[PDB]
RNA sequence: UGGUGGCGAUAGCGAAGAGGUCACACCCGUUCCCAUACCGAACACGGAAGUUAAGCUCUUCAGCGCCGAUGGUAGUCGGGGGUUUCCCCCUGUGAGAGUAGGACGCCGCCAA
RNA sequence: GGGGCGGUCGCCUCCUAAAAGGUAACGGAGGCGCCCAAAGGUUCCCUCAGAAUGGUUGGAAAUCAUUCGCAGAGUGUAAAGGCACAAGGGAGCUUGACUGCGAGACCUACAAGUCGAGCAGGGACGAAAGUCGGGCUUAGUGAUCCGGUGGUUCCGCAUGGAAGGGCCAUCGCUCAACGGAUAAAAGCUACCCCGGGGAUAACAGGCUUAUCUCCCCCAAGAGUCCACAUCGACGGGGAGGUUUGGCACCUCGAUGUCGGCUCAUCGCAUCCUGGGGCUGUAGUCGGUCCCAAGGGUUGGGCUGUUCGCCCAUUAAAGCGGUACG
RNA sequence: AGUCUUGGAGGUAGAGCACUGAUUGGACUAGGGGUUACCGAAUUCAGUCAAACUCCGAAUGCCAAUGACUUAUCCUUGGGAGUCAGACUGCGAGUGAUAAGAUCCGUAGUCGAAAGGGAAACAGCCCAGACCGCCAGCUAAGGUCCCAAAGUAUACGUUAAGUGGAAAAGGAUGUGGAGUUGCUUAGACAAUCGAGUGACUCUGCGCCGAAAAUGUACCGGGGCUAAACGUAUCACCGAAGCUGCGGACUGUUCG
RNA sequence: UACAAGUAGUCAGAGCCCGUUAACGGGUGAUGGCGUGCCUUUUGUAGAAUGAACCGGCGAGUUACGAUCUCGUGCAAGGUU
């Protein structure tokens, strides 16, 4: 299964690890989406920036 | 005035008062009690008044336990002075309560006259409180 | 006027504790634990210093370990 | 049974019984090797008159000690809110205490 | 938390320190500038505090003996971390409290600091295995320059020597302001000067509100009786922003500072006058609280004064804010 | 480098009383005092508490390992710097009075060096990162009666205080929702009569307590009984965010 | 342009007056929205901190000799006076 993610609300104002993280998914741009594999490590990241990012599956 | 003996050290950190109170949360030696319902540091003046207030209502009628010792040391510095050159010397002591602790406890009156007690007891301290029995 | 504080002294901190992980290899030598008094023992293939410094006798993975009920020790295993 | 290892007292302590011919002990000698801040107590070296009393071995016990969940609660990462010495809500995580329960040894190797 | 004065300055241990490490304050506690020729090394052996019970001196406490006894002791010394297959206690023999070093680590701006298996030389103890490059661990120290002493297959200003230098070892620092400006150093300036700073004080503003002023809660009591006419202990909660402060945010290429004079203006927590409730209000007077800011609210003596005391008035001689207008 | 997985070091939060201190009551008493509970240390049972207590002990953070998924950083050497006054906000601490727009650390953010929208105005809060053009579009925080763009939206409740739109102990037949309980047509409660009434607990929203100085002046204003509050739902407005269209430049990869 | 509250512009915009390097032109500007100069120094300045009355001119990392690095060129185990 692949995954679309989406990021919602802008990486200004969030600790480093958080834009890190956002930034690893590919992530540069608000309301830009990017679509990765569905696995533990993608749903892993997901879940630390879940409050960022709106998620879909494709 | 109820004070430690001794302590280890004169002057302690003055901490934090967060969460519920650890124990003492029931009545457990009187029938009867007033429970904290907000966090404060409670001073040997304020306890000793009142003791003084619910005793003197029960006319030597029934028994009193403190649930609550003031063992923490509070200091101050001298008045009128600058900011720094060492922490202030100590001034009184104090009791930690948080929501729950029991802070005193009656027997041997009735619930009546344990409530009025424990009501006079009630305004001499910097906290609201409720009335409480033994389950 | 005001007094003075007979206090603020304190010596150097000596950045004690683990140098090396669990599972990490290490040459021979490598210092794995600083310590005063033996907080962890010297186990397989490890030494301890004069001042109580656990290190590697041989090339290998390092491996904090239980040792009986309360106490730990820190063992270098060949790598094979 | 004796020796000698490994394993967190789940191995311990305590209590009550049982068992010795060989083996292990206690035991009986101090002449010699050796010995004690004094003593053959111990450590040594020698013996086998008799004893399972103790150690040791095997059983029974949860009184103490130990091990120990599940659930709940405290705390808390992250995200929000409020009346902000503090408090609340949400996804997650999650003790300590208490308790169910476990447990009066488990796995070698050698000799007899 | 302006400067002065006081205190401090390097090193070790703990806490603060937010379960790696690190982490500040004139934060909270203590130590160090050594000691030991065994209190070091090794081999072998061992177990402590205290209590109970019994004992001529002898007692709670000396010395036995018995049982109990994770340490409730000890570990040269501060503390922390360790330590009872002991790192604690005892005894024998010793000098490894060794020389050359050192794979590799830790720590770290640098300078330094720390740990280290292992190799060689020659040893100590041990039957051997082996352990030993001081001490249970972590303080007990000080760069360079210069000079002294000992050693030396080094250099030696034509050559041989020497003088002197080098190298290795070691000594001389409360250079303690402890990374040590010099081998060698205290004050006054209101006679002052320059460069700077609102990075930093004195004025006023601001924040804060401990203190201050005012208002409350509870009601033990006082009040002949009677808590609440009036007053209100022990305690508790606020408001104000006029006090004394705290802080150092605006201003140091200048924001004039006390008192008075002139001119006021605002708040109301009301001094007078107006209207009221309660009264321990007979009346006349008062007390206390409520409404009320319209207007009013003195001339002198002393003192720079504000303030205050005093004289004599007045219906009254209000209290505060306005850069203490 | 992120995340997952796995392993590890460590003693905070919490908790606990096993040690060290502090500490409450009872039981029972050495012993010392007026033969006695006359008072008693230890002991024992229960009970509190701790930055410098710990039999325990997280979340996180940290150090690694192995793959995986993702990402494009990282290291070394050399040339050139600047910086060594920081600020506020949230969270964890100290100092202070658990004062300060105080001070000093830790941690994250923003400002600094960041324009745009919101918070009336307002470096540091909320939302969001401005290459340039457009009289296009969708959103964020925040909003939708008028100033002022968008709902005088919908549904069900609450508030009568302009609460909303500063302030505590404490005081009170305010009012809404729960629950417990006494008494009562064998006649309660109020003052014989005729249906209820009177205590308490938890809880929502209000009330008093509430006095400052140029002028309403403690919603930005008007004004509002919803245009307030709570819960739910859907529209819409709203930025220099994102999208669309056109242009410029830089980098990477293959015009 | 004499009912107006102004860091003086900017964007929107009638009306009136013009007519160009001919351009989806020029001048003016009722009215609407937005908007606290520049510099320096600062944690932070519209700043009630600093500096400048205005305009013009003049007015501040240079050169020499050494060093070092990068780049370039010549030659290269040599190079160069
Ligand atoms: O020094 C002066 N005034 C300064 C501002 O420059 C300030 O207003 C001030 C006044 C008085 C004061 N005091 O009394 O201590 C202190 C500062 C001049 Cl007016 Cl002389
Ligand atoms: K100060
Ligand atoms: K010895
Ligand atoms: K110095
Ligand atoms: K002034
Ligand atoms: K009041
Ligand atoms: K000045
Ligand atoms: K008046
Ligand atoms: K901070
Ligand atoms: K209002
Ligand atoms: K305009
Ligand atoms: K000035
Ligand atoms: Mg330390
Ligand atoms: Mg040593
Ligand atoms: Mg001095
Ligand atoms: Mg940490
Ligand atoms: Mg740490
Ligand atoms: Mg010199
Ligand atoms: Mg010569
Ligand atoms: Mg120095
Ligand atoms: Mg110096
Ligand atoms: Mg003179
Ligand atoms: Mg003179
Ligand atoms: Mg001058
Ligand atoms: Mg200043
Ligand atoms: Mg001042
Ligand atoms: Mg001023
Ligand atoms: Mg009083
Ligand atoms: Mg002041
Ligand atoms: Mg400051
Ligand atoms: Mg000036
Ligand atoms: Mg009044
Ligand atoms: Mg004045
Ligand atoms: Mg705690
Ligand atoms: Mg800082
Ligand atoms: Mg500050
Ligand atoms: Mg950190
Ligand atoms: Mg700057
Ligand atoms: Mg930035
Ligand atoms: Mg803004
Ligand atoms: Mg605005
Ligand atoms: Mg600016
Ligand atoms: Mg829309
Ligand atoms: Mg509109
Ligand atoms: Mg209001
Ligand atoms: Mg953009
Ligand atoms: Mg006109
Ligand atoms: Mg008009
Ligand atoms: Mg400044
Ligand atoms: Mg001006
Ligand atoms: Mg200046
Ligand atoms: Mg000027
Ligand atoms: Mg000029």
């Amino acid at each position: 299964a692949k995954l679309e993610i989406t990021l919602k609300r802008s990486v200004i104002g969030r600790p480093e690890d958080q834009r890190v993280t956002v930034r690893t998914l590919g992530l540069k741009k608000t309301n830009q989406t990017v679509v990765h594999e569905d696995n533990a490590a993608i749903r892993g990241m997901i879940n630390k920036v879940s409050h960022l990012v709106s998620v879909k599956e494709q | 005035m109820l004070l430690p003996k001794r302590v280890k050290y004169r002057r302690e950190h003055r901490g934090k008062m967060r969460g519920r109170a650890k124990g003492g949360t029931e009545v457990h030696f009187g029938e009867f009690g007033i429970q904290a319902l907000e966090a404060s540091w409670i001073t040997n003046r304020q306890i000793e008044a009142a003791r003084i207030a619910m005793t003197r209502y029960m006319k030597r009628g029934g028994k009193v336990w403190i649930k609550i010792f003031p063992s923490k040391p509070y200091t101050a510095k001298p008045l009128e002075v600058r900011m720094g050159s060492g922490k202030g010397a100590p001034e009184g002591w104090v009791a930690v309560v948080k929501p729950g602790k029991v802070l005193f406890e009656i027997s041997g009156v009735s619930e009546e006259v344990a409530r009025e007690a424990l009501r006079l007891a009630s305004h001499k301290l910097p906290i609201k409180t409720k009335f409480v029995k033994r389950e | 006027g005001v007094g003075s504080t007979k206090n603020g002294r304190d010596s150097e901190a000596k950045r004690l504790g683990a140098k090396r992980a669990d599972g990490q290899f290490v040459t021979g030598g490598s210092i794995l634990y600083r310590q005063r008094g033996t907080k962890i023992y010297p186990g397989e293939n490890v030494g301890r210093g004069g001042d109580d410094t656990l290190f590697a006798k041989i090339d290998g993975t390092v491996k904090f370990e239980r040792f009986g009920r309360d106490r730990k020790k820190v063992s270098v295993y060949p790598v094979a």
